[PDB]
């Protein structure tokens, strides 16, 4: 008979994290526009 | 006791009335900035960050 690794399993709880895409975006950007004219 | 005539009187409350209706429209003006929500539901993302 041959002797090879065997496991013993049983239950436990996991977290099921899960992989999703994305950017990164800036917290609070302003675009400096003049509101104002000339040169 | 009518030491002023009727019309000055009619002529002074529309002064009075068209000034309280200038004021009005400063108020509005003064209203529309800090922008109210005109519907009331689930709001999403800022697409105008503060600053710009």
């Amino acid at each position: 008979t041959p002797e090879v690794g065997i496991v013993t399993l049983e239950a436990q709880t996991v977290t099921l994290n899960t992989e999703l895409p994305g950017r990164t975006n800036a917290f609070r950007i302003a675009e400096v526009r003049p509101q104002v004219n000339g040169i | 006791d009518q030491a002023v005539s009727k019309q000055q009187y009619a002529d002074a409350n529309a002064a009075y009335l068209q000034s309280k209706a200038a004021v009005e429209q400063a108020r509005i003006n003064l209203r529309y900035t800090k922008v109210l929500s005109p519907i009331s539901g689930r709001i999403g993302r800022s697409a105008v960050t503060e600053g710009a």
